[PDB]
């Protein structure tokens, strides 16, 4: 079980696809070389929103944020993610994301954000 | 309190199959 | 900062974990995926949660525990030997984090699958002080 999202989750969906598309929206590819800067840029921006969206007064949440940028397959599944947890199910909680690339894009975003109460 | 630490990782690149190809028998003259 | 856990206890926990889950798989199974994960990281948090437990039971709880398992299948060739060889997708895994700096920590650890295996364990493991 788990606490309520601190931030509406249909919120955190936007503040998701928006960080995701900011960072990949104009990449042609997947790119290992780039990978590095553009999960900076898209843990930066979810992290910096929710901490923004979440507080009123102190911080009263511990935040972590997990990107993972995944190439597509060569065109003509192979990989599960999955997250569990000993916290308080009253006030803590995760949320995740995927960011589902077309077959042009070549790759995924799999965004996961996790929230502890004080 | 509660601060925003350095970012860290796990890596890997891409890297190609090893493809399995087709034989013939082989002709010794 | 430090784990609760030595990080080289942490490496055969988490080791034992993975080949727990999928030690005797001839090959990557989609159908399969969630209860492996799922035993991955049920195997992973019950040990922590035992080793970080003070001896004087008298002390409540002193960490919340996240674990994050991620399976991958290797490539697979055309046709579905010369040296053995794994072919892998891309990915990039990163965690940002707003914690407590001194108290609060994550560590991972990789099972690397030979070619006949077919298959990565990734696994990620975050502690929350109190």
């Amino acid at each position: 079980a788990q606490g309520p999202s601190p931030i509406p989750t249909n919120r955190l969906k936007q503040i998701a696809a928006d960080a995701c598309n900011d960072a990949i929206g104009s990449a042609e590819f997947y790119d290992h070389a780039k990978t590095e800067q553009w999960n900076h840029q898209i843990i930066n921006t979810i992290l910096k929103a929710v901490i923004a969206e979440s507080q009123p007064t102190p911080p009263q949440f511990k935040f972590a944020v997990n990107s993972t940028i995944v190439q597509h397959l060569v065109p003509s599944r192979g990989m599960h993610s999955a997250t569990g947890a000993f916290w308080n199910d009253k006030t803590d909680g995760m949320w995740t994301y995927k960011h589902e690339g077309d077959e042009s894009k070549g790759m995924d975003v799999v965004v996961m954000l996790i929230w502890i109460a004080v | 309190l509660t601060t925003v630490p350095l970012t860290t990782i796990y890596e890997c690149p891409p890297s190609p199959v090893k493809e399995i190809f087709s034989y013939s028998k082989g002709i010794q003259t």
